[PDB]
């Protein structure tokens, strides 16, 4: 139209831009912790 | 240098606290290389 849209989908990336973010910011935070954790395995294990 | 387990001796420890006394030598951290190594290290610490 667009409209684009219709809320729910300009409203609804209001999901899917932050469903983004929260997908976005799950590879940043698990990509962190696991990340440092395995750091912290060269260091718990090897080291 | 070998702590290694006690409990010896006077307070049970008496020191046991014991964050390299005062380190984490916290280089940046930021440096996870590790190189492998050694054997800890002679380095004339064996001689000393």
């Amino acid at each position: 139209k667009n409209t684009t849209s219709s809320s729910n989908e300009n409203p609804i990336l209001r999901w899917m831009s932050i469903k983004m973010n929260g997908f976005q910011n799950e590879l940043n935070e698990l990509s962190g912790h696991m990340i440092s954790k395995i750091i912290h395995s060269q260091r718990l294990i090897l080291q | 240098s070998q702590e290694p387990m006690l409990d010896a001796d006077r307070l049970r420890s008496s020191w046991t606290f014991s964050e390299s006394m005062d380190l984490n030598y916290s280089n940046p951290s930021s440096s996870p290389n590790s190189l492998g190594n050694l054997k800890i290290l002679l380095d004339d610490k064996a001689s000393k």
